[PDB]
RNA sequence: CAGCAGGAUGGUGGCCAUGGAAGUCGGAAUCCGCUAAGGAGUGUGUAACAACUCACCUGCCGAAUCAACUAGCCCUGAAAA
């Protein structure tokens, strides 16, 4: 039902991304400080919770 | 292991109120002496080691002290 | 880390100033992992191994510009990593003979051809598979029997051609390669004198 | 038609499933007859997998011994091995016989990949190591234990 | 604090003859003209030989906020050259799991209209930016490529593609939908 | 000091070990021996390996990193009829 190279090609846009423990964004993977202004650009930082 | 009791102590700090700092002494231990100055004193045998403290010999004591440290 | 064996060059250079005057001075293109290898039994006392860095590829040899002082022109010989392995004896056949032992490659796209790729007459050893590699390129490969055979001696990348990546799937299939890889020994210098 | 196959028996134990089928089934010789001879003709190992060398000929397959030196050293621990229960803090050690030094090199000069009876002083401590035992220290102690303060040729 | 001179330059290959009136450039070659004006920016573009082989770009007095300013020029030049000599052709695949994507271009590469994603009946009229030629490609099962010249007129219209088509109220981590993008390429090639 | 880069295991396929694992599985351990290079692997893979890259090291150019003072201003912190 599915090619596991264009999925990884899809997860690369969706799931794998850094979240700020602060305001709920979704960063870029290899990112240290949130971009945004109303949490202060805070270094709280998670991955996103894998699928299960 | 110096470079675990700043961590140690920049959490106990969040516990306090107000503010205050984290210092690294000069002297020897929970002593009031300095830091290259306790070697070459013991040494010459002027403090005697006290399990957490130390001993001061004065030169003013009677002699039988002195004897009794000699021989 | 780095401080350890920073330090202890600057003792042991002089270890083979005094002692060989002999270098073959080679220069350092795919010194590989696994294509440098089945080769012992040339090379028994002949050779040698100690460091060598850019970092000191100056510094020590002015330092050594002083005991035979004719002696500077190697910094603008070497343009890349050309590591000069010594030799002892012969003058003319390690020169020579460092060619009897290397063992070639699986067909790889990534190389380069300076000269002729020839492609065997030969079959490929199985079923009905795509012909549209060998009859896109130019190649004469026809189903024979359900094996594939090359038809005709098609040569691919000719006396200094660049080497294309989806024509390797031929070598590939029939697991025979161009050219034996290894490594190229590229310069002289004897005694006071330069070749080229 | 001479084939030299690598297999990895089980040495003295009479294994359960072998690894004979994917390497020397397709030729037309039976591997199962084999397979227990080697085992016997290890013996006294029992616990080690050396790997045992066969060469297929166009008669039958022989049987070659291939000897090492860190096998050697397990010749030199000779502690009780385990059984089928497989339960782990399993990693042997205990004392190294310096006439064992001795005698493991005249059974790894046969290779002979090394150099002689002084020249045996690491190959029993710095695999061992990874194996399991020492001679007083790895080879960072057995270096100051060992730097030309021996009388072993 | 206040750094004196920060400058940077650009070589032209000599299939391009550029100049500019002011502070606006222009460069024309094989595939045509782009003007882009930099009338924002204030800095000194001086442009130095006969035959005019290179460029350079000057700051004068500037703080860290503006030599910043240096090199983001050389970049949207480098591309404006680029898009002159070779041009762009984006490449974007399209997933699907159980429904097939109904993918097809109105207006003669100027359009696209798109069916049957998630079994929504609702057509998107998705509309290019003036200077961008979309084409289903070929030799592939699943695939478009844009074309142009301009990389800001291709790659936000592309990306209008990749975000007219979401998912609304679910995972996305388990659907998995859309035309998303391969690769970044050139027209022909060096 | 970033990366348009040439590659990482002939003893062994560790010991006892997993049915099959060779580093790609569990265990006291963790080394020095051509070793610019040991890690019984940071790791993917494979029923196992095979095939790969990397901690540490080897190619091309004209100046950087780790913590810590909240040290000054600026912002988040900061909800009314
Ligand atoms: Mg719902
Ligand atoms: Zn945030």
């Amino acid at each position: 039902i599915i090619e596991p190279s264009l999925r990884q090609l899809a997860q690369k846009y969706n799931c794998d991304k850094m979240i700020c423990r602060k305001c709920y964004a979704r960063l870029h993977p290899r990112a240290v400080n949130c971009r945004k202004k109303k949490c202060g650009h805070t270094n709280n930082l998670r991955p996103k919770k894998k699928v299960k | 292991n110096k470079e675990h009791v700043v961590e140690a102590l920049r959490r106990a700090k969040f516990k306090f109120p107000g503010r205050q700092k984290i210092h690294i002494s000069k002297k020897w231990g929970f002593t009031k002496f300095n830091a290259d100055e306790f070697e070459d004193m013991v040494a010459e045998k002027r403090l005697i080691p006290d399990g957490c403290g130390v001993k001061y010999i004065p030169n003013r004591g009677p002699l039988d002290k002195w004897r009794a440290l000699h021989s | 880390d780095r401080a350890t064996w920073k330090s202890n060059y600057f003792l042991k250079i002089i270890q083979l100033l005094d002692d060989y005057p002999k270098c073959f001075i080679v220069g350092a293109d795919n010194v590989g992992s696994k294509q440098m290898q089945q080769i012992r039994m040339s090379l028994r006392g002949k050779a040698v191994v100690l460091m060598g860095k850019n970092t000191m590829m100056r510094k020590a040899i002015r330092g050594h510009l002083e005991n035979n002082p004719a002696l500077e022109k190697l910094l603008p010989h070497i343009r890349g990593n050309v590591g000069f392995v010594f030799t002892k004896e012969d003058l003319t056949e390690i020169r020579d003979m460092l060619l009897a032992n290397k063992v070639p490659a699986a067909a790889r796209a990534g190389a380069i051809a300076p000269c002729e790729v020839t492609v065997p007459a030969q079959n490929t050893g199985l079923g009905p598979e795509k012909t549209s590699f060998f009859q896109a390129l130019g190649i004469t490969t026809k189903i024979s029997r359900g094996t594939i055979e090359i038809l005709s001696d098609v040569q691919l990348i000719k006396t200094g051609d660049k080497v294309g990546a989806s024509e390797a799937t031929l070598l590939n299939m029939l697991n025979i390669s161009p050219f034996s890889f290894g490594l190229i020994i590229q310069q002289v210098f004897d005694n006071g004198s330069i070749y080229n | 038609e001479i084939k030299v196959v690598y297999l990895r028996c089980t040495g003295g134990e009479v294994g359960a499933t072998s690894a004979l089928a994917p390497k020397i089934g397709p030729l037309g010789l039976s591997p199962k007859k084999v397979g227990d001879d080697i085992a016997k003709a290890t013996g006294d190992w029992k616990g080690l997998r050396i790997t045992v060398k066969l060469t297929i000929q166009n008669r039958q397959a022989q049987i070659e011994v291939v000897p090492s030196a860190s096998a050697l050293i397990i010749k030199a621990l000779k502690e009780p091995p385990r059984d089928r229960k497989k339960q782990k803090n399993i990693k042997h050690s205990g004392n190294i016989t310096f006439d064992e030094i001795v005698n493991i090199a005249r059974q790894m000069r046969h290779r002979s990949l090394a150099r002689e009876l002084s020249g045996t002083i690491k190959e029993i401590l710095g695999t061992a190591q990874s194996v399991g035992c020492n001679v007083d220290g790895r080879h960072p102690h057995d270096i100051i234990d060992d730097i030309n303060s021996g009388a072993v040729e | 604090m206040k750094t004196i001179l920060s400058n940077q330059t650009v070589d032209i290959p000599e299939n391009v003859d550029i100049s500019l009136k002011g502070r606006t450039v222009i460069v024309k070659g094989p595939r045509g003209t782009l003007r882009r004006d930099f009338n924002h920016i204030n800095v000194e573009l001086s442009l130095l030989g006969k035959k005019k082989k290179r460029l350079r770009v000057d700051k004068w007095w500037g703080n860290r906020k503006e030599l910043a300013t240096v090199r983001t020029i050389c970049s949207h030049v480098q591309n404006m050259i680029k898009g002159v000599t070779l041009g762009f052709r984006y490449k974007m695949r399209s997933v699907y799991a159980h429904f097939p994507i109904n993918v097809v271009i109105q207006e003669n590469g100027s359009l696209v209209e798109i069916r049957n994603f998630l079994g929504e009946k609702y057509i998107r009229r998705v509309r290019m930016r003036p200077g961008v030629a979309c084409s289903v490609s070929q030799a592939q099962k699943d695939e478009l490529v844009l074309e142009g010249n301009d990389i800001e007129l291709v790659s936000n219209s592309a990306a209008l593609i990749q975000q007219a088509t979401t998912v609304k109220n679910k995972d996305i981590r388990k659907f998995l939908d859309g035309i998303y993008v391969s690769e970044k390429g050139t027209v022909q090639q060096a």
